[PDB]
């Protein structure tokens, strides 16, 4: 559940600093999501491949 | 929700000229236009005009204006007959002033000269005042909108809407 | 400043709004201020211009 997302991250031509700053804020939510999501996926995959094996085990 | 409107009577200024254009922008035939909503005002011959305006509306009001920078006397005399011409405009408490400056630059679109264009936001029941002695493109016309919460920017793209 | 402690100053600079006034205030159509902190200088030359009455 996400808030809503924009793209107005343009400042004017004398705030290239301010535009750098914008482009790693953008750089660390993309390293964190992306860490995140592969690390999601991976551990999620071995539970479900375990939790058909504990149901063919009980029966 | 976005409206433009007629915010400024131009005819009640007098012993002045309105509604100039220039053939930097052409209508889609060609020749010479200027902008819809910029009215550019010339000959003000260092006289004072004074206007003052009330946003009754129940919504916000969008105005832009303009401030000419001359190239030399010569063109600030044949503009305006007169070596002055400056502009105060006060919106709600904000006082906005733009001395008369003249200076040469580069030339662009046959212009060594330049407008630079200003905005503001007139908030319902506020008001916002004009007073120039020239060298000024007024805000004729504006626009009425409505503020939305969720921020979205601009799409650059080539393609259209589908 | 000899004190072992940063110190905070706050000046302001007046804005005549006519060379009458001016002259009442100040009696003279000059008065300008450059006040210097440390390398930093900082120059408030004389400005005479109307604004709306508050
Ligand atoms: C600006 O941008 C933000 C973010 O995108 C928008 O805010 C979102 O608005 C929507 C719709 O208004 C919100 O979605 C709604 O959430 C309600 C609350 O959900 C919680 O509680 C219910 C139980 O009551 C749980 O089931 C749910 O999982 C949550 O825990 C829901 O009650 C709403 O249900 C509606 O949709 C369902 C079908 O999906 C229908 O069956 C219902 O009858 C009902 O119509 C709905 O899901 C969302 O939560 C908001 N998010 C945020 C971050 O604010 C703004 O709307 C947007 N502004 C504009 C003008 O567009
Ligand atoms: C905005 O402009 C209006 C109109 O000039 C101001 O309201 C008027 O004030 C005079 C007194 O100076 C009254 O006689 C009028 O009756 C008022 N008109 C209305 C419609 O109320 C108003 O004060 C201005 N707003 C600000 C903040 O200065």
């Amino acid at each position: 559940n996400t808030q809503f997302e924009s793209t107005a991250k343009e400042f004017n031509k004398i705030e290239m600093r301010i535009k750098h700053l914008s482009d790693r804020v953008d750089d660390g939510f993309l390293d964190v999501w992306s860490y995140n999501a592969e690390l999601l996926v991976l551990l999620e995959n071995e539970r479900t491949l375990d939790f058909h094996d504990a149901n063919v085990n009980n029966l | 929700h976005f409206r433009k409107e007629k915010i400024i009577d131009m005819t009640r200024f007098s012993d002045v000229t309105t509604n100039n254009v220039d053939s930097a922008c052409p209508y889609d035939t060609n020749g010479a236009s200027f902008y819809r909503n910029l009215n550019w005002v010339q000959q003000n011959k260092g006289k004072q005009l004074i206007f003052h305006y009330q946003n009754s509306e129940n919504n916000p009001l969008l105005i832009i204006w303009g401030v000419h920078q001359t190239s030399n006397a010569a063109e600030q005399n044949t503009y305006y007959g007169s070596q002055t011409g400056s502009t105060t405009i006060t919106i709600g408490e904000e006082t906005n002033t733009y001395p008369l400056v003249i200076s040469e630059s580069s030339i662009l679109n046959g212009h060594s000269d330049r407008i630079n264009y200003f905005w503001g936001v007139v908030n319902p029941n506020q008001n916002f005042s004009i007073v120039s002695t020239g060298n000024f493109i007024w805000p004729e016309y504006g626009y009425f909108f409505q503020k939305t919460t969720n921020i979205s920017g601009i799409i650059k793209s080539s393609e259209k809407i589908s």
